[PDB]
RNA sequence: AGAUGAUGAGGUUAAUAGGUUCGAGGUGGAAGCAUGGUGACAUGUGGAGCUGACGAAUACUAAUCGAUCGAAGACUUAAU
RNA sequence: ACGCGAGCUGGGUUCAGAACGUCGUGAGACAGUUCGGUCCCUAUCCGUCGUGGGCGUAGGAAAUUUGAGAGGAGCUGUCC
RNA sequence: AUGGUAGGAGAGCGUUCUAAGGGCGUUGAAGCAUGAUCGUAAGGACAUGUGGAGCGCUUAGAAGUGAGAAUGCCGGUGUGAGUAGCGAAAGACGGGUGAGAAUCCCGUCCACCGAUUGACUAAGGUUUCCAGAGGAAGGCUCGUCCGCUCUGGGUUAGUCG
RNA sequence: CCGAUAGUGAACCAGUACCGUGAGGGAAAGGUGAAAAGCACCCCGGAAGGGGAGUGAAAUAGAACCUGAAACCGUGUGCU
RNA sequence: UUAAGUUAUUAAGGGCGCACGGUGGAUGCCUUGGCACUAGAAGCCGAUGAAGGACGUUACUAACGACGAUAUGCUUUGGGG
């Protein structure tokens, strides 16, 4: 229920390396403005 | 189905909330399952305005809140009233559809998938 | 459920309070204690 | 020629800034820009923030040109921490802890 | 198909989902009108009307414009 | 670990209460009986059951496969 | 001749201070960091960076004279881990304000308590009351809000206690 | 004799915050610079923060202000 | 070209070293404060209201000191400029 040994800085960062955001789409709006999000009219200039 | 976090008459009556404002307004900005689910209440709604007959009021006054509107020219009438007046007379010829969901960007207290739903 | 210490302005100025520690000889050692100690408040 | 940012005291914390600054690092500043515009995380707009002053202080204090410069050094250090004793639970201990974010940009030359 | 992720069906040269129309099955005779009955009720119009997940058909609505990644068949020997 | 309570009960025994019989001057005891009597834990490592990502396999890919090995299965009756 | 625990004997290294002598230091002391240096050991120098005022050496003399362990004391910081948890309850839309809104204001609908989640009076608390202003900290999220912060105000008795 | 975990419990807000019904118990917390000359002005930003400029011998001496060790957290790289 | 054989290149992440940063408050230097003592006075008050406090007092004000409705002090003698 409780950890036996600490664990050390090298199986820490190794159970890290799966844990991060993927980039989003970043289909350039062709309309006008800042950058759409994909298959979203964003508020802040988006023509998808 | 979707059940939407939600109990069976709290579903019921949101739904029914968001159909009456949708009425109301034209377009309204929500999440994305609760559009994708009032999308086919509205429209069974439209179709019974369309069939227009007595049955089909009453059976519609099943699902409509009772509210009234402020229409232009000091004019007063209601869901129901709009429902069979107007909003049938501008689908009679339409087969189907009658709304159109628009995605937008997350909100910022949650990462909720916002969403546009507005007649057509 | 109920705890200890159920306040009461009385009470507390008669079991404690400047007269009944003066009315004895030991409550009047506790504030030449408290006066020795240097404490703010004796009462 | 570097230009460089810095935000002191941010309440965010460093592993959460971190996700999120491993993205934009190498990268131009358009582009990097448009990353954390699409981003949904807390930490987002304040990158944000420290990215647009960084490019202006390239603009202004060494006049050079925005069009042509790229993300050099990302990185997120430890501030002070704040002790918070939680009532809410059972006499327990709540660390808020807090970030120095910093940002350079670069043309890529000398 | 599935905790997520994978897997599979589809992305306008399109029936993937929704809607619409028609069915299947389920329930069991809608409203309105008329008639009879003092009235509760019953009868007819009429296997009526209603119907979530099932099926078919129909582009009315949405699956957009796009972007990224992605190789350049070694060397040695023996046969040929 | 008379396999198995960080998987479950808690009937038993034995902790505070009380009673019978016996013993003890007595406080109390027997273990001889009887009624009653609180079972904690967010899984770090190995391990196990499933399920993914990366890289490899002398070019890169889609599909179909061989099978070194591994697991499963293995019961039985009555009647003519 | 020289393995060695209880243990006995001996010789030494370092730390702070004092006496005397002789010296170093803004042309940069002690401390800190690095180094491929010296010594049989404890340990001692040198060089370079940092730092910005005191410090070594020789002989002797005094000790609060050397820590890795005491479920030791005090402070910092980790691990578990982006994990458990975020404290009983119906919310939806529109409009507004704003740098910024699921969480703030207004409106409509809906729903809950209803011998109570209602309204008074005592005890206790003691300015938490009201207007503006504010988002650093507090609020188990957010916050333009607040019982939080700042400024200024507010309690009227012959018959009430 | 101590020189800020020392030395009075207390070098500073001390028998004070705080704990306890009460008798009583009882902390932590020193250092900019010679001189405040304590960053005019411009830029990003809602502000906090910062980048220049400037004062200064010095601003990685900027009030979370002498020196600034280790644990701990990171970014880059040579070998793997 | 066909066989047989050998042997690479990748770093999702990790290890060692080096450099540069942050956190944190040890170390050194310092002293506003303390410890132990020597010598010399004194040994302490109070109904003419004490020791201790509470309320107040500055133009602006919280705390501490000083003071008391003559209140952040009054008169007077003597120093000082």
């Amino acid at each position: 229920a409780v950890p036996k040994r600490r664990t050390s800085k090298t199986r820490k960062n190794k159970r890290r390396t799966h844990f991060k955001i993927s980039v989003p789409g970043m289909t350039e709006c062709p309309n006008c403005g800042e950058y759409k999000l994909s298959h979203r009219v964003c508020k802040n200039c988006g023509s998808y | 189905y979707r059940k939407l976090g939600r109990t069976s008459d709290q579903r019921k009556a949101m739904l029914r909330d968001l159909a009456t404002s949708l009425i109301i307004s034209e377009r309204i900005e929500t999440t994305e399952a609760r559009a994708k689910e009032v999308r086919s209440v509205v429209e069974k709604l439209i179709t019974l305005g369309k069939k227009g007959d007595l049955a089909s009021r009453r059976n519609a006054a099943k699902t409509l809140r009772n509210v009234e509107i402020l229409n232009e020219d000091e004019t007063t009438q209601t869901a129901l009233q709009k429902l069979f007046g107007e909003i049938a007379e501008r689908y009679t010829e339409r087969q189907g559809g009658y709304t159109r969901i628009l995605k937008q960007g997350p909100r910022r207290g949650d990462g909720a998938e916002s969403v546009i739903i507005e007649l057509v | 459920v109920k705890r200890t210490y159920q306040p009461n302005k009385r009470k507390h100025s008669k079991v404690h309070g400047f007269r009944k520690r003066m009315s004895t000889k030991n409550g009047r050692k506790v504030l030449a204690r408290r006066r020795r100690k240097g404490r703010k408040v004796l009462s | 020629m570097e230009a460089k940012a810095v935000a002191r005291t941010i309440r965010i914390a460093p592993r959460k800034v971190r996700l999120v600054l491993d993205l934009i690092r190498g990268k131009n500043a358009a582009e990097a820009i448009a990353i954390l515009k699409l981003t949904n995380k807390a930490s987002s707009p304040v990158i944000e923030k420290v990215l647009m002053s960084a490019l202006a202080n390239a603009e202004h204090n060494y006049d050079m040109n925005t069009d042509e410069l790229v993300v050099k050094e990302a990185y997120a250090n430890e501030g002070p921490t704040l002790k918070r004793f939680r009532p809410q639970g059972r006499a327990s201990a709540i660390n808020k802890r807090t970030s120095h974010i910093t940002i350079v940009v670069s043309d890529g030359k000398e």
